[PDB]
């Protein structure tokens, strides 16, 4: 019923930047909230019906408007100095709430730390397959920032889902840092004769949602830009 | 006291 | 769609000329809620009136108690003066203390 | 208003949970329970009028004591979907709700015939600076974070092999180091009996 | 069935005036208990008797936030009324709201309402069984959809049979020397010749709680109905209530017309003459 997107967002220190939810549904109101690690939703801005809007509980440096139905534009100015969050949102036709899907904002002190991921996949060991019949890949996504990710898996050019475990969390290569790199693991588990019929390809993909065209880059290495990365493997016959 | 309603009766 | 008031001029009290009393004007059954309502002395329109909370029977028209606090005798004449879209002027109903 | 709810709970599967709320407000008649997988929107599961004792839906059941001002969720016979976070709510009415601050639930599955080992995966393209793989063990084992700061260990996931309706748990290591070997990679923690094998 | 609960809304729109002004209204059998009015300094529902006047501070703030936001619905509602009937935005409308509960001498429901109306005449109801809609018209037919779609019975039961109920009981036990005690008539009889030949008899019943009574004229025992002329039961002011009956009678013959009044604060049926 309600999309939000793109699900993930970067942008540098003061920077004005208005997140998008649309909805299908014909509800009348739709809301704003936020979420952060050790507090729950707070309010930012609802509106009723097209044309009204009113201040939520944390408004400080928020903007919205409402001209069709449809339609809920967030507005992030240099508002707090913490604009990094999980934003949600909502609307409401009969008891509670239909959420978006979210949109992170990640807001940093500058872009000299945007890096994309890098891929590899790691083919299953020959004792495993011996000793389970089953048959482990192995796919690292590292040195990547802000973690802005989808890991995917692709099996003779389709997506699958079954046999596949992916990290709820990545690991901060420096956990001290605040503006850390990051890696992320995944895995696919195959039976033992899948992975030895060399005619089946395997492939993982990282999206990484990093920097656009408007944003300015002045470092020698290459801009760290929205972009898919990926690393595939063949099966081994025995 | 008076009916507080989760849902307006919107027309 | 339209309903013209009803009027009744009384006394809170049986009405004894030297006591004090309550002299009311209830006006009822009509619609829409735009009504104008004066009390009057001697054909005169007096000032300290108050009235009660606009309210509605299960026909949807509406009611109100209009009152002031007055002291009768004999030769004072008392009225109620009430105005209204469904009406062609106002309506002036006298206080009649048999009624 | 002000809503509790433990930030707790772990069950096995097939167990039956219970997920619990108190809020303060007396003009709470709208309770409510929603799920959220993280980095996903919440999904409404129940609502109540404060009016209401109890209310059941397929496997799901909500108990209120108004009383106490205690709102429950029970979850039936819990699978490994049902792991995320919980969220009851209340509301006096126009939608005007006071979320709690969630209840992670944890589904542990029970591993049939738990066979624990270290693996060494290649590199299909590059030379060395690989990974291990801590596999198969059961659903008490801890994997521990890495004590040397160049050593990468990951939590444990839980992978699903439906096609097979199998199950199973895995650690993933990694390191640049050289006098890095996957024989003792796990070493570093506590539980199982021991480690390696790769023929 | 002794017992009830009602509120009452007013919500009329003034094009040209400010906003539309919304009142509400609410009423413990036949008293008037509580009062809200959007066109106040500072809009808050505030008391009408006594015994609500021992409820706290967040009562009264709720009941407050509760009205301003009923204000907006019904603001809102007015405009799609408008545009359901396509009338002129130049044009005064109103809308008003009823609902509440009866409930019986245990204390148990009894029935719930929930009646709308536009301009005066019924618009849409909430059926005897809580759970379903009767629309006056076809405008109504489509609110009758979308409150059939977005659930909004569920929620009117909750409350009409829980929350209404309980303060009512509340209400009432609070209350109890005034709501619980009613209050018998004052009755007198009073002549007015009206020539040589006839004089009107004038029956009284004044100071009465609740507004319900009888009042009968007989002659020789016998009804007087075609000849008796009965006012409307009318307000005191004090929160009690009065009503007379009249009948025309021929002088000398007065001892044969009785007067009957039937009212609950009564021990038994009066009966009385000049």
């Amino acid at each position: 019923g309600i999309t939000q997107s793109p699900k993930y967002l970067f942008r540098k220190e003061g920077q004005n930047v208005t997140l998008s939810c649309e909805q299908n549904l014909n509800h009348d109101a739709m809301y704003w909230y936020r979420q952060d690690p050790g507090q729950g939703l707070r309010l930012i801005y609802y509106s009723q019906i097209v044309n009204d809007f009113q201040k939520g509980d944390i408004a400080e440096g928020y903007s919205v408007s409402r001209e069709k139905k449809e339609s809920f534009p967030l507005t992030v100015t240099s508002a707090q100095k913490n604009p990094t969050a999980f934003y949600l949102c909502a609307s409401t036709g009969s008891y509670g709430y239909t959420f978006g899907s979210g949109t992170r904002l990640t807001v940093t002190e500058d872009l000299k730390n945007v890096f994309p991921p890098e891929v590899a996949v790691f083919e299953p060991s020959e004792a495993e397959i011996s000793h389970t019949q089953k048959a482990t890949l192995v796919c690292l996504a590292t040195g990547f920032y802000p973690d802005h990710v989808e890991l995917s898996w692709w099996v003779n050019g389709k997506e699958v889902h079954s046999g596949v475990c992916t990290d709820p969390q990545p690991l901060k290569e420096q956990p001290a840092l605040n503006d850390s790199r990051y890696s992320l693991s995944s895995r696919l588990r195959v039976s033992a004769t899948f992975w030895q019929n060399p005619r089946n390809h395997f492939r993982c993909q990282v999206q990484f949602t990093g920097s656009r065209r408007m944003t300015s880059g002045p470092r020698i290495g290459p801009k760290p830009v929205t972009q898919i990365v990926s690393a595939e493997a063949w099966g081994r016959a025995d | 006291k008076a009916f507080s309603p989760e849902v307006i009766p919107m027309f | 769609i339209q309903r013209t008031p009803k009027i009744q001029v009384y006394s809170r009290h049986p009405a004894e000329n030297g006591k004090s009393n309550f002299l009311n004007c209830y006006v009822s059954g009509f619609h829409p809620s735009d009504i104008e309502v004066d009390l009057l002395k001697n054909g005169e329109r007096i000032e300290k009136v108050e009235h009660s909370d606009l309210s509605f029977s299960k026909d949807w028209s509406f009611y109100l108690l209009y009152y002031t606090e007055f002291t009768p005798t004999e030769k004072d004449e008392y009225a109620c003066r009430v105005n209204h879209v469904t009406l062609s002027q106002p309506k002036i109903v006298k206080w009649d203390r048999d009624m | 208003e002000d809503v509790e709810q433990s930030l707790f709970l772990s069950v096995r599967e097939g167990d039956s949970s219970v997920i619990n709320c108190t809020y303060t407000d007396s003009s709470s008649t709208y309770l409510y329970w929603y799920k959220q997988e993280p980095g996903a929107g919440l999904q409404l599961l129940t609502y109540i009028f404060s009016n209401m004792d109890m209310k059941q839906d397929q496997r799901l059941t909500v108990l209120l004591n108004k009383k106490d001002k205690h709102l429950s969720l029970r979850i039936a016979d819990t699978q490994t979907g049902d792991s995320a976070i919980y969220f009851c709510a209340v509301s006096g009415g126009y939608q005007k709700v006071t979320f709690g601050i969630g209840t992670k639930l944890q589904v542990i599955p029970n591993i049939q015939n738990p066979d624990p080992a270290v693996y060494q995966l290649r590199d299909s393209k590059s030379s060395d600076k690989s990974v291990c793989l801590f596999t198969d063990f059961d659903s008490q084992t801890n994997v521990s974070q890495s004590k040397d700061s160049d050593v990468y260990i990951t939590d444990k996931c839980v992978l699903d092999m439906r096609s097979m309706d199998f199950k199973s748990n895995s650690a993933v290591a990694w390191s640049n180091k050289s006098d890095f070997a996957c024989a003792n990679a796990f070493n570093n923690s506590i539980i199982p009996e021991d480690t390696f094998f790769p023929s | 069935g002794s017992h009830s609960m009602r509120y009452f809304y007013t919500a009329m729109s003034r094009p040209g005036r400010g906003e539309p002004r919304f009142i509400a209204v609410g009423y413990v059998d036949d008293t008037q208990f509580v009062r809200f009015d959007s066109d106040a300094a500072s809009p808050r529902m505030a008391p009408r008797a006594p015994w609500i006047e021992q409820e706290g501070p967040e009562y009264w703030d709720g009941e407050t936030r509760n009205m301003k936001a009923s204000a907006q619905t019904y603001r809102e509602n007015l405009r799609i009324a408008l545009r359901y009937y396509n009338q002129s935005e130049a044009g005064s409308h109103i809308i008003q709201v009823m609902y509440g509960c009866d409930v019986g001498p245990d204390g148990r429901l009894l029935r719930g309402h929930d009646q709308y109306a536009y301009d005066g005449k019924d618009y849409i109801a909430l059926n005897e069984d809580l759970s379903s809609w009767t629309a006056a018209d076809t405008a109504a037919q489509i609110i009758q959809r979308k409150w059939e779609a977005a659930r909004v019975a569920e929620q009117l039961r909750a409350y009409l049979e829980g929350l209404c109920v309980e303060w009512l009981r509340r209400y009432l036990e609070n209350g109890k020397e005034t709501l619980q005690r009613a209050d018998p008539p004052k009755t007198h009889v009073t002549h007015h010749p009206i020539s040589d030949h006839e004089a009107t008899l004038r029956c009284w019943a004044l100071g009465f709680y609740p507004a319900e009574i009888t009042l009968t004229w007989q002659r020789d025992g016998e009804d007087q109905t075609q000849d008796t002329e009965l006012v409307e039961t009318r307000p005191a002011g004090d929160r009690t209530f009065q009503k007379w009956a009249a009948v025309v009678v021929p002088s000398g013959e007065e001892q044969r017309y009785t007067c009957h009044v039937q009212h609950e604060g009564l021990p038994k049926p009066l009966t009385l003459r000049w």
